């Protein structure tokens, strides 16, 4: 068992070295691969502060895609702009089985557009709120995919910075696809932007400290807790109350949590960065070798050989049954170009 | 008692 795991370690190193070579080629040579009237717009699948994600159908091929539309006017704040450029450049350069695939991107007088593969199974968020909580084996299957995805991203010096169930789509085989790279960033050491979602912020973000990829491992602790409990560990009506709970250094667990699960979570939800799993000498291996993951075949997960806990129902291509409904708003393109210079690189 | 619906991320706050 010991020598089997060591060889497994060298093989991870070999994989990550090749993956970095592939990434850098695309990172250095990143535009304008389609236009808006190539697609019929079908239905809004999600909405946020700066725009929306729509199901669209490519007129020529009939293929279905998820199109993220950002209103250039709404993207007005300094870090809102920089973050939009991070998202496009990162998504065009990465390649991993649990990351959504960007197909096209382009811009017009009014909007920016990113067209991605359509993942019809819905958000983990919906499924979790409907059933209440996932059993520990079910949660562990999803957690393992996030562990591998962060091992890949962090090896490329990428921090993700917005892990939560709303951003995890379930595909036709029951596996995860991470989307929304709007907060992802290439970071060789520390970074300083105060950003993310309140319930999932690490203490060092809240305290205005320069921070690193360990914030993603904290957020993994929040996600695993929420998957297994049905609610996150720092839970309050207003963001300021959430922040006080996060910095306190206290977490309480449901009585149905296994002791192995609580042990893992105490080491992920660790305020002391010299002690937080994922941030120590042995890096991600302290997580992958934890007892709660003892039954996890990491290679089998990567190769998608493990039977998923459930498969969402699908009625055909373009089926939107696994998504919630949103108010529809007309997509209007102005006669005058807006913010041409701020988004030159896009 | 906490937030049960979808949660918006904050870009600078
Ligand atoms: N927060 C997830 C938004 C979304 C929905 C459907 C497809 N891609 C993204």
């Amino acid at each position: 068992a010991a020598a089997k795991k060591g060889s497994e370690q060298e093989s991870v190193k070999e994989f990550l070295a090749k993956a970095k070579e592939e990434f850098l080629k695309k990172w250095e040579s990143p535009q304008n691969t389609a236009q808006l009237d190539h697609f019929d717009r079908i239905k809004t699948l999600g909405t946020g502060s700066f725009g929306r994600v729509m199901l669209v159908k490519h007129k020529e091929t009939g293929n279905h895609y998820a199109m993220k539309i950002l209103d250039k006017q709404k993207v007005v704040k300094l870090k809102q702009i920089e973050h939009t450029l991070n998202e496009k450049r990162i998504l065009q350069a990465v390649n991993f089985p649990f990351l959504v695939k960007l197909e096209f991107s382009f811009k017009d007088n009014s909007n920016l557009y990113m067209v991605m593969e359509y993942v019809p199974g819905g958000e983990m968020f919906s499924h979790l709120r409907r059933i209440g909580r996932f059993s520990e084996p079910h949660a562990r299957f999803y957690a393992a995919q996030i562990v591998l995805t962060f091992e890949y991203l962090h090896s490329l010096d990428l921090i993700y910075r917005d892990l939560k169930p709303e951003n995890l789509l379930i595909d036709q085989q029951g596996y995860i696809q991470v989307t929304d790279f709007g907060f992802a960033k290439r970071v060789k050491g520390r970074t300083w932007t105060l950003c993310g979602t309140p319930e999932y912020l690490a203490p060092e973000i809240i305290l205005s400290k320069g921070y690193n990829k360990a914030v993603d491992w904290w957020a993994l602790g929040v996600l695993i807790y929420e998957m297994a409990a049905g609610y996150p560990p720092f839970f309050a009506d207003q963001p300021i109350q959430i922040y006080e709970k996060i910095v306190s250094g206290k977490v309480r667990f449901p009585s149905h949590f296994s002791s192995d699960l609580k042990d893992l979570l105490r080491n992920l939800l660790q305020v002391d960065l010299t002690k937080r799993f994922g941030n120590l000498k042995n890096g991600v291996n302290d997580i992958k070798n934890h007892k709660w993951f003892a039954t996890t075949d990491w290679i089998a997960i990567y190769q998608r050989k493990v039977e998923a806990p459930f498969i969402p129902k699908f009625k055909g291509p373009g089926d939107t049954s696994n998504f919630d409904d949103y108010e529809e708003e007309e997509i209007r393109v102005s006669i005058n170009e807006k913010c041409g210079k701020e988004f030159t690189e896009f | 008692a906490g937030r049960t619906g979808r949660r918006q991320a904050i870009h600078d706050i």
